[PDB]
């Protein structure tokens, strides 16, 4: 099997979730990658 | 923690309502620090302008007691102050009181004890003196994430409420400096920019969802957090951001299998800030904004009403792990 390559060169969404709770901390999207 | 499924919910309700504010510009936001500031902030409240807060969170109120709401809010606190040792994780709220103004003692007991909340008192008359107290407190919160929140504050301002949250996270396995290159990365169909693009070949969590049309990744931080990052395939998008739900994350979450998997990431620091507002609103939080506020919990001096509920957050993402700040800033005046 070949590797599969996942780019995240296009806008994506993601979020940040603590472990013990499950909780929420964050969520967003990146459209433009502001540095 | 039982107020989490409520939670994961008001994250995609708040989240679909920001993205049908605007739908091509970057979103960042902490779910978790907006619900800490309003579900405190209920504890002033009464009857409809209460109800509507907790509800607009997404609780049933003839579900869950109130009492378990804000004792779930006081441990998701108290385990947020605590993380593994591997992580940085902090979070924080202060209450910036008018000097002089009488209030329900029963407020000040609970904010303390359900939200740790730091009382403060300060003449909002000094409008400079305030802003930097205010804004000194949140920037030694963010560790210097946020700076200068706040620009223009009311004389006539009773209370400032100020909920911060700080992350710093590692990669478990981190991206290698050397190998990060620029790349195209497409804003759109006809908008290409540069940036940064990090690069390994790991054991990734990583699947196609059919339910999603998306790639899902999650990517593990070292102690206990973890982000899940969606690509969504060529037109799917809209239909990604629609179609997320508690259930559907929670299944990613809950699964252990690896691949080997090529990683892009693009290194990148983005910044949101929102008026909650109207957001809220579509929610149904709207008569703690109004004419008709009840804020009778926290003075019975005079009639209040929330003038102002601002939300800031900063992320950076890095080869190293990533590091992120929000802070709310919810103000009453009298009305």
């Amino acid at each position: 099997s070949i590797p599969p390559e996942v780019k995240f060169n296009k806008p994506f969404v993601f979020l940040m979730i603590e472990q013990n709770t499950k909780s929420p901390l964050f969520m967003g999207k990146v459209v433009n990658p502001t540095q | 923690n039982k107020i989490t499924p409520n939670l994961a919910e008001f994250a995609f309700s708040l989240y679909r309502q920001l993205a049908h504010q605007s739908n091509s510009t970057n979103i960042f936001f902490s779910p978790v620090s907006i619900a800490t500031a309003f579900a405190m902030l209920s504890l002033g409240t009464k009857a409809d302008t209460h109800d509507e807060i907790l509800e607009g969170l997404n609780f049933n109120l003839t579900e869950i007691p109130e009492a378990q709401i804000h004792e779930g809010f006081q441990e998701l606190l108290r385990t947020l102050n605590q993380p593994d040792s591997q992580l940085q994780l902090t979070t924080g709220n202060g209450l910036f009181l008018s000097e002089g103004l009488k209030l329900v003692d029963k407020f000040l007991e609970d904010v303390k004890k359900l939200y740790h909340s730091e009382a403060f008192t300060v003449n909002f008359g000094d409008t400079e003196e305030a802003k930097k107290q205010i804004n000194d407190y949140v920037e030694k919160g963010t560790q210097g994430k946020i700076v200068d929140l706040v620009k223009e504050l009311d004389r006539d301002t009773v209370f400032a409420l100020v909920n911060y949250i700080f992350f710093k996270g590692k990669w478990e396995r981190p991206f290698e400096v050397k190998d990060t290159e620029e790349e195209d990365f497409h804003v759109d169909q006809v908008t290409t920019v540069k940036v940064p693009m990090m690069k390994r070949l790991g054991m990734f969590n990583i699947q196609h969802a059919k339910k999603l049309s998306s790639w899902v990744l999650l990517m593990k931080y070292l102690g206990n957090a973890t982000a899940i990052f969606f690509l969504p395939d060529e037109g799917k998008l809209q239909h990604l951001e629609n179609e997320l739900t508690h259930d559907i994350i929670t299944k990613f979450l809950e699964n252990e299998d690896r691949r080997s998997a090529s990683l892009h990431l693009p290194k990148l620091s983005i910044t949101g800030t929102y008026d909650l507002k109207s957001v809220l609103g579509q929610l149904g939080i709207t008569k703690v904004f109004s004419n008709g506020a009840d804020l009778s919990g926290v003075t019975e001096e005079a009639p209040l009403k929330l003038s102002k509920a601002v939300h800031k957050a900063v992320l950076t993402i890095d080869e190293k792990g990533t590091e992120a700040a929000p802070d709310d800033d919810d103000e009453a005046i009298p009305r």
